[PDB]
């Protein structure tokens, strides 16, 4: 919000972590579906 | 202006103000905001901050001033000035911080007018729950404060963050004024200082009484005592062409 | 009109700032570390959140939302401006206690400790008492000292031009103490040289002794915090050797030299022509007549008007000290001793200070210890201006009676170093 909390080295990479965590799951997801995307334009020209 | 003692030391100097101090006048004397005034070297700023410093004198008499100027020269001309002008025509005590913080604490709380460095006022506000001296001043001044960016300038920000962090904590704001060359970003130190909109007059470089003209010219020489004994004669001709 | 001259590289550079207005940008978060030892000696900053919470109140925080990259940002986020404050703060934090100028417990609450305090009360730079307290022992002396205070960083800002280097090696042999491996690009033994050259009242250039009036002016609070942090140290040795260099910086002669030079108008002629007779101090001079002062050596009819408010203005204190519970004291009790300083003459006008640039208030310490183990019993600084009084307490250890021994010692004048001893228990 308005006011800047601290936060904790320890708790400043962890949520550096999970955060890190979370986009490359995305990444991974955005991956896969790229797998689903490219699947579906190849059956559909063969 | 509406005190005939405060007129008494205006009257022959000049009949009317630079148009930059009717403008920032009616918020500066006539109000009681935290006042920002960008304004370029030379458009008389310090006469803005005398007129805050009336208004705390109206407010008050035993009312104190804290006059903050990042260079030490700009203190001593500055008390040069305002020794003849509060001192000798309105009998408020003008004093000019030195660095003993002994003798600081009796300046602060016999002078009306503090004038003062960065460093000198930092390490009276320092203790500044100690001294009340600090925290009973009803107007805080800081000429140039666009002296923030540079060397023996993060004190200026520390002692000004200091002043607003007090006024907001001693029942009575300290009354902040600050004075500055014309800035870009105003309105952050204008947020900085509690400013509003209203009350911050950041002007333009070519807004200045007399008008500026900047000529630059391009030595490409980068060899520097080469450079600079390149630039001896047209010295002489910048003078010649010039004035 | 104006024409300003520069280089075609700095030409752009110049179109752009003077037309447009200027664009501030604060540099706090490279030299914060003073100012955050100073809220935490005040107790502003309790907790390292008080300590983002302070930040809050700075034009830092106002310009790292409008301009983030200027500061190592990534973005105006509450998210990455909490976390670069939080970063920014338990940075100059562990700057602070790995200086050991604060403490933190917790992980989370910060508390001054004594290195902060001296480094907040006399306006010192964290790293100089970080290079204080790791750099003076039990048995550092006026030679090292000057070599202490020199390096403070003070006096990192001293300025080096050209052609300053090789007249510093022409002072680098000449002043009463050498320079183990002196490069002349360093600021600190500039600042070395120029005390010394100040200290043996050497000639000097004019732009080197325009940089000797810019070290004087921050010299007095480095030796004053020199003797806190070796009262602290509890070493009393090192600590009257920084009381004496803090008299010595003051009136611009050396220690190793006798103590009338501290006068106007008294050149080794006098030195040499008072030691062939018998005569070294100047209460060793003061105490003959008008004539006999004049029959002495040379005279002029303005070195009678200066030396004698030299000797009308210098510390005539006297002592008067006071123990409670003599006999009557065991092991473990804490014990006084009082001390009037009974001045017979009245103050009129500050130190005399021909060669110092600042007009400065006298200080004094009294201070107690140990005159054979060298342990700083106590120490208090003192401004009196009449006689006043001091009371100091501290604590004996067990099998009986301790000698003890009280010394006057001044920042500003020589001559005055009364010592007295005496025992308890």
């Amino acid at each position: 919000e308005a006011k800047p909390k601290f936060l904790s080295k320890a708790e400043r990479e962890a949520e550096a972590l999970k955060r890190r965590q979370q986009e490359v799951e995305e990444r991974q997801r955005m991956l896969e579906e790229e797998r689903k995307k490219r699947k579906q334009f190849q059956d559909l020209g063969r | 202006l509406r005190n005939s003692a405060f007129e008494s030391l205006y009257q022959d100097k000049f009949p009317f103000f630079n148009p930059i101090q009717t403008q920032v006048f009616n918020t500066v004397y006539n109000s009681d905001d935290n006042v920002f005034v960008g304004a370029p070297t030379g458009s008389g700023k310090t006469i803005c901050a005398e007129f805050a410093i009336l208004r705390m004198l109206l407010q008050s008499s035993e009312g104190r001033c804290v006059y903050i100027t990042p260079m030490e020269a700009l203190a001593e001309q500055v008390y040069m000035d305002w020794y003849e002008k509060f001192q000798d025509r309105l009998n408020k005590k003008v004093v000019l911080l030195t660095g003993e913080t002994s003798t600081d604490l009796k300046l602060l709380g016999k002078g009306n007018i503090i004038i003062s460095t960065p460093e000198k006022w930092d390490i009276l506000s320092r203790r500044w729950k100690q001294r009340k001296n600090v925290q009973n001043i009803n107007l805080f001044v800081v000429d140039e404060v666009h002296l923030i960016g540079g060397e023996n300038g993060p004190v200026l920000e520390v002692i000004c963050s200091r002043m607003r962090y007090i006024s907001s904590q001693i029942e009575r704001p300290i009354r902040i004024v600050a004075l500055s060359s014309s800035l870009s970003n105003a309105k952050d130190v204008a947020h900085w200082l509690g400013c509003s909109a209203t009350s911050t007059f950041n002007f333009h470089p070519n807004v200045r009484p007399v008008p500026l003209e900047l000529h630059i010219q391009g030595f490409n020489i980068s060899h520097t005592q080469t450079r600079l004994l390149s630039m001896a004669k047209p010295v002489y001709h910048a003078i010649t062409k010039h004035s | 009109r104006c024409v300003i001259m520069c280089q075609g590289s700095k030409k752009d550079f110049f179109k752009k700032f003077l037309y447009e207005p200027l664009p501030v940008e604060s540099h706090l978060d490279h030299c914060m570390h003073d100012h955050f030892n100073a809220e935490i000696v005040t107790k502003t900053i309790e907790n390292k959140q008080d300590a983002v919470d302070y930040l809050t109140w700075t034009f830092l925080y106002r310009r790292m939302t409008q301009n983030p990259n200027y500061y190592n940002l990534q973005g105006i986020s509450h998210r990455h401006l909490s976390d670069h404050l939080s970063e920014l703060v338990e940075q100059t934090l562990s700057d602070l206690e790995q200086s050991k100028c604060i403490s933190i417990e917790d992980e989370m609450d910060v508390a001054p400790l004594n290195l902060g305090m001296i480094a907040a009360y006399y306006y010192i730079n964290y790293t100089t008492i970080e290079l204080f307290s790791m750099s003076l022992n039990a048995k550092t002396k006026v030679r090292g000292l000057i070599e202490i205070i020199s390096n403070a960083a003070e006096y990192e800002n001293i300025p080096i031009r050209h052609h300053e280097d090789n007249l510093l090696r022409q002072l680098a042999q000449k002043v009463p103490h050498k320079l183990n491996n002196p490069k002349f690009n360093d600021p600190h033994v500039k600042t070395n040289l120029l005390l010394q050259a100040h200290l043996s009242r050497m000639q000097l250039s004019a732009e080197l002794q325009s940089d000797t009036e810019e070290i004087l002016s921050k010299a007095i609070r480095l030796i004053q915090a020199c003797v806190d942090v070796l009262s602290s140290n509890g070493w009393l040795s090192p600590a009257l050797a920084a009381m004496e260099l803090a008299q010595m910086v003051t009136q611009a002669m050396w220690s190793k030299d006798s103590y009338l030079k501290q006068l106007p108008h008294f050149t080794s002629e006098h030195i040499k022509r008072c030691t062939d007779k018998g005569v070294e101090s100047v209460f060793d001079i003061m105490e003959m007549e008008d004539e006999e002062r004049n029959a002495l050596l040379q005279l002029t009819d303005s070195q009678i008007a200066d030396v004698a408010r030299f000797c009308n203005r210098y510390p005539n204190i006297e002592l008067s000290y006071e123990v409670v519970d003599k006999d009557s004291i065991r092991s473990g009790g804490p014990v006084v001793v009082l001390v009037q300083l009974e001045r017979e003459e009245e103050v009129t006008g500050p130190v005399i200070a021909p060669l110092f640039p600042q007009k400065r208030e006298e200080g004094w310490w009294v201070v107690i210890g140990d005159a054979k183990s060298n342990s700083l019993i106590s120490i208090k600084r003192l401004t009196l201006q009449q006689k006043a009084k001091v009371k100091l307490d501290f604590v004996a250890p067990a099998t009986g009676a301790h000698n003890y021994t009280l010394y006057f010692m001044s920042d500003a004048y020589m001559g005055c170093d009364q010592e007295y001893k005496f025992s308890v228990d």
